[PDB]
């Protein structure tokens, strides 16, 4: 039971001191970098919610890093996550989660089987709030 | 031969084909009449004249050898470069292009060996191609997986399971942080276990995993059948139960995987390739087509996972010959490179990039290398290393995940991934008991 | 690999896929424990031990080699038979034919070359294949030609014509005496002449021709596009104007054909197959597939014509293993002939019978050894020798005609088709003018 | 006839269909004559000579009868052995075997009585079929039931109940622990409860009991019907209704069922086989055709479950003669046995296992009988026993369930089934109220 | 049983399905139990009482016993009558009226042999099918053929001719004055000769008779195969090709009958039943089901052909019987006859007519007892004797046609067809050398 | 209410004697034993959670009998389960329940009935967690 919905979600919690490692490398790579959180961490729920605009050419991982904890404070009881987006064709780079929900509720999400023809099946995971 | 079909001065022009070929001629035959003999075994040519061709004319509709180089540290084997004309390939034919290339010039006695080393495609011709079906970027986006290489393995127990147990097999690996599981090597459909049967349980597990883990999960579903028919009859399926991604295998021939391409675009599919069977004419550096060419072929057809290489980890290919490989399927636009084997500039025209697949004798302990050499666009197929782990197939896998999670993390903050690489992985090894167990017994090598 | 890939004393059943390969293993490296791995490279196996596999059991479901001889007249290269079962193949399906047993041992670098020889098919597999779709007999039957090679010659015109000119090529040639004209080598539908516009005049030549001959003719269109959708397109054109036979590049894959065989079957089609890019790995015996295999598995997939050889007539390849290639597609029960290649007995469980093709630099002079080589069952496809006749095509046409004709009837008399053959040739061109040029300008050789 | 239908020391090739005949000739006419006649009522003979057959030479195409052996206990009869080549059937054509076959020697005066006792197929034939749609493993695992027989009713009530009703009978059968319900034995669509009401209602039953027990529900919707297009109409019907099987009448015809159960195996569907009608040839041991072969034949067609019979527990047949009729159906290799009447060994080459179903005038009190017969693999029909209880069906389910629960547990921990059975049914009706009343009702027969 | 089944009074109501049993009960059973046992093994019944069918109260939906009478120079053996009401049968579907009436009583071990003998169908539910596809008054018409039986033979040669030869065999006996010819007794399209070159060859002789003979010409082309989806397959195909009849075997079961038949009248074509393998259960008069009823199932399902018997001519069945048979299939109102079995009045409401056909050792020689026995509507198919004919199929095509016309004219005078028959015959023989050569082989018997 | 997704889940809950004689059943019959858990007993819900590798080699009924009690001690509120595996085609053999959830909450599963066009129902067995 762990929301294995980004990179380094396989390593343990992201120290503020490896975050801003990671947001350098973002920003020294020139990429935008995005904060985003939601209660519903549904496997492919594209459009969490935005924590502020993107820090464009912030050049220091330190303010960005700060927008993090203020997030974390507004927002314990969510999940919220960095993105980074590439100025040359828009796409996202890298992704990692910082603040997990408590102990994540139910992590084994509702597997809901709906009996379709034959022996198939219409399958809804969805997230128990 | 010869007589119109080599010109020591042509200058190709952009709207032409050209083709480099590895010509090892007979011993006692002049290279340059060669190289014209391969531009006429592949066009309007033939051994004697024929008066029918008045009319033809052809000139511009004949492919013209120019270049013919000596080739280094190897005598009596030759580079000979041909162009031919934008005008004589059908357009998005790659069966054509085959064909109308290669000719009858590999079985044309006064030529030893000869094989096909690189090609360059104009602008205006890989234009007339779709490409790949999804591409890198897409995909990624389907998969909501950024920044790192994708893990995947293989359903090792092959004929002598029942769907359900098969089923199970690719639950364990997926949960366990593999974010893709391969149909094994060679099962399409035999007399045991119904192909049916088996995406049931497949997709059963694909989706049991996916609300176990809370991220998206698939399985190369082989669709791979003698007839169109049946294969198009299995696409449907494995499409009608929900699978992101799809898996063919190269022998199936270039027509078939166009239509598979075509069917995955308008179904919204990823389409895996696997290159089984290459080998009996990728291997030989004397004679057959290398490998960047039938990548090339296959991202022009649409392919969107292509088995490249596992480049020095294991016995397999070299590792800047791979990186060609590699290149010429992430390449935007890809750049003469004679070390890597490449030989043209290709400008592939905005075609969607396809996602290498790096398959062999590979576990964790290689991570670190590999992650250098290929970087986060690749699709890391651990076979025996996960399956055969210890504590079964889930540890193999949180095992490789947890060795690719770490080794991006510490890369992204500069660590040496080559040097440190070792001690990286006994940092992670030392919290995550199933890595430890995956590096003491498959180690250094 | 080798634990339990390898029996000496394995007696493989009357149900087992044996395959023979040409193993050539790496300076230092065990013969049998290559061939084990071959063997191990191709099914159930893996470079380590897996626990899933427990459950699987395999044994029967596993590659056992046996039989590892040494090569005569050339050591480091060792014949490796491998025995497979039965329930290892999905019935009537090439494409998983070739990807079991070829598997990804081609690419495994402990062996330096390899080289598939010949295969044995159960009769309980062989009976899952429909076999060609028409078959030497019946296909004389739709044309009313027996006791006799057929004629054919080839448009060489090509792109640099129109449709009209084109379908003329053809009507001369046909009413020349030409059984057959063929689409020159690789006109598909390229930008400057519709294959409709092509297929439309090139039929009305036919028909023309037949008119005029009183005999049934036909023009091998070629139906060989980039996806299935286009190539069934042409086909159901090609049928709809009444063709009697269809054309296919082998490059189009094994699955394609398969469809293509089911469809000219249920639309009563010949099937010709244009083995067009097959020496990328057919040439090369220490590396590769042997053509002689490739013609088992087109005549498993349904061909009804394939290029077989010329054989000394012509560069191509050696008598004895060209009359190999012959044996595959005109046997009713194919018996071993270590002279001819042939390594395995081959019951062809009443398959129809496959039409060869000798393509090359033939012409005229040739016919008495073509005759005594191959005999009544080949078509001998004339390409420059016809169409470049000092008197026009239909004269060449006349003049291969004329020399088979006159060839035959002495044959029949008895008469020693090699040492009289000059003198027949002769005494048919003696009252022949368009053979008496032939010979003048294409003669001994 | 006999001239070349008879050959005494004929050696059956591995090759041949085998056909094992019970004649009894007319008194004043030899065996071995009759046994050639045989041979000639069934293939490319005649009573007279025909001159068009000189073409032909037949020989191979001929029936070849070679034993001829006495009949134990019973001169006048005997056992005539005949051999069919294989190339004289039809691929996967049931329709043909039987015509071949049979020809028209049951109507062949000379002959008194004629009966077919067993049959040999070659692996070679065996593989034109595809088998069972489904399987007792496949089942199995669709069902979630292992290591114990099934249980299954009918819906006794037939025509007098409305599909609300109907629906009923069946969800209180499912739910007190019957795996499956079937239609009552005559009910297609008559003239006052149409077939599409019923699905509905018994869909929405087999529904309903699945959320009760927390297990895989079922019901034998019969599909039968007067026209292909009115099954395939029931059959669509049922599938979109979800239902996990069908069910077919055998008078439906060979060809009938090969079609569905090609259409349940690309439908999922499990293909009930209700033997309806077939005592009019597989009842007197003199005249007809064994069930045993109309098993084999079944199983070549593709049904998934067969009612195979009851044995001594009620009036059918011989308990190891029906043993024979559960080995045509389970065995992976049926091996002679001429106490079982099976009189070939028979290879099914891996086709998948049919599910036999006991039926007949049989209750809770001769589980212990049926279990030490027949084992885990077969479905146990009940049909008074269950409907007819005392506290209604629902109890009766329960009282079989839990006496075959029981009395699967007791053989498992080794106590003798047969003598302990009455005793271990006592144990378990002491604390299964509805067991208790089974067996008041129904006990020792 | 017993209880409610049996009703001595009982009088069977003008809307009553009517099944006449020949019940021979074990040693010591009661036949008035058996009759009722019967009743109660074919529909709402069971061994033992059910409640549920309270609500059911069936009674209508019961069938009820009523007459029981001893057969005539036979004890232990009784007629037993049963009566079904119309609204248990589905409309329409022989299938389902086989299903209902046999139910299992052939099974039910208390009766040591059962046969139905015959049945009565309400008008009402005759009118529920459609009857023959053409009819013979019909068919006439489209044959241009009155007042006289239709000559018929079989293409003997089989499997060893190819489809040239085949359709020769076709366009001789045709041309020589046979009405149809047959595809040989078990040749659907086996591994050497495929259905359609068949079809392609026949169908050309056929025509090329028409115009030599200045009449309607046609070959049952046997369209039987193992599914539907191939049956329809051939019999698109052969009216494609403009087949005026086709044939189908009866194995393939009644509801693909039902489907042809309504195919045919969709198409305008005539269905030529094979009565292929029927022996299993006619044959035996104890056991079984008599030809009469399968006859009559027959008509109603919709066949146009029909064999029914040669009657004495040759080893079949008695005279009498034959004519029985005969009469269900040509009468308007068939009248109860117990001298020729037929123990129901049937009203067959218009349904149109089948032809009968007399098939056996039959020849020439017998002509005068066919015409007697039979009349005008019978197609008098002749085997060896056209076939083995000494001058050829013609020749004994000739034979018979005239033997044929001579007959009836003689017939038509008035002249004693059986007394005077050798001596017409011999009248005919004198002036027709081959029907004098077919006299002297195959004379008198 | 009752989950009867097993043999012998008609009769009374099995004893560690009864479990050891079936154990020993499977072991002679020489088939691999495994032990799987779940909260989510869904008709058709195939991939318990496996509690442990299955004891293949384990010439002791009484070992895994053991296994058995320790699973129901760390999920005394799960469904458990001992399948029997034959290493020669790979099937289940015998399949029974042990340790069933607190009074099976409620095996009258929810049944969804989506109600798709014409009389038909689309329905959804669904446990109440």
């Amino acid at each position: 039971m762990r929301i294995t919905q980004g990179t380094f979600s396989f390593l343990p919690e992201l120290t503020d001191e490896q975050i801003t490692k990671q947001l350098e490398y973002c920003l020294n790579q020139g990429w935008a970098v995005g904060l985003e959180y939601t209660d519903d961490p549904h496997p492919r729920n594209t459009y969490w919610e935005m924590f502020g605009l993107p820090m464009f050419d912030l050049r220091d991982a330190a303010g960005i890093l700060m927008e993090i904890n203020n997030a974390r404070n507004t927002f314990p009881n969510h999940y919220i996550r960095v993105t980074a987006f590439d100025s040359t064709h828009t796409v996202e780079s890298v992704v990692m989660s910082f603040i997990v929900n408590r102990p994540a509720d139910e992590p084994g999400f509702r597997l809901v089987r709906q009996e379709e023809p034959g022996r198939t099946l219409r399958y809804s995971i969805e997230s128990y709030a | 031969y010869k007589m119109g079909y080599w010109d020591g001065d042509y200058v190709p022009k952009d709207t032409d084909l050209l083709a480099l070929f590895r010509i090892t001629p007979q011993d006692g035959v002049d290279p340059v009449e060669a190289a014209a003999a391969v531009a006429g075994e592949s066009s309007t040519a033939t051994w004697t004249v024929v008066w029918t061709d008045r009319l033809t004319a052809c000139d511009m509709y004949r492919a013209k050898a120019y270049r013919v180089d000596p080739v280094p540290n190897n005598p009596e084997q030759f580079f000979c470069y041909v162009a031919y004309d934008l005008s004589l390939f059908e357009e998005g034919s790659i069966a054509n292009l085959t064909a109308s290339i290669i000719g009858n010039v590999f079985s044309f006695k006064p030529i030893k060996a000869a094989r096909l080393e690189d090609m360059r495609f104009p602008v205006a011709y890989v234009k007339t191609f779709a490409g790949p079906s999804t591409g890198i970027i897409v995909e990624r986006e389907r998969l909501d997986k950024f920044g790192r290489p994708l893990l995947g393995a293989t359903t090792k127990p092959k004929l002598g399971l029942s769907g359900r147990n098969y089923g199970r097999v690719v639950y364990e690996g997926l949960k366990g942080g593999l974010d893709f599981m391969k149909d094994d090597e060679n099962i399409n459909s035999q007399p045991f276990m119904h192909w049916r049967d088996r995406f049931l349980f497949v997709m059963d597990a694909v989706n049991k995993a996916s609300a176990a883990t809370g991220e998206v999960k698939g399985s190369y579903l082989n669709v791979t059948a003698g007839t169109m028919e049946e294969m198009y009859r299995r696409a449907e399926f494995a499409k009608s139960l929900g699978s992101v991604i799809i898996m063919v295998d190269l022998i199936v021939g270039w027509t078939c995987i166009q239509s598979m391409s075509n069917w995955c675009r308008q179904n919204d599919m990823i389409l895996h390739l696997h290159r089984a069977g290459h080998g009996t004419y990728t291997r030989q550096k004397n004679h057959g087509v290398s490998f960047r060419v039938i990548a090339k072929w296959l991202r022009l057809a649409g392919v969107d996972h292509m088995h490249t290489g596992t480049a020095v980890g294991k016995l397999e290919g070299d590792p800047l010959t791979v990186q060609g490989y590699y290149n010429v399927c992430r390449d935007a636009y890809t750049q003469t490179d004679l070390t890597r084997g490449l030989f043209f500039d290709q400008d592939w025209a905005s075609l969607r990039k396809v996602m290498p697949v790096a398959s062999g004798g590979i576990h964790a302990g290689q991570m670190h290398q590999l992650i250098h050499l290929f970087g986060d666009d690749v699709v890391l197929q651990f076979g025996g290393g996960t399956i055969g782990h210890p504590q079964g197939i889930q540890a193999g896998a949180t095992a490789n995940r947890v060795a690719l999670e770490a080794m991006v993390l510490a890369r992204n903050e500069g660590r040496d991934i080559l040097n440190e690489g070792p001690e990286i992985l006994r940092d992670a090894a030392r919290w995550c008991g199933p890595l430890r167990a995956a590096l003491d017994t498959w180690g250094d090598i």
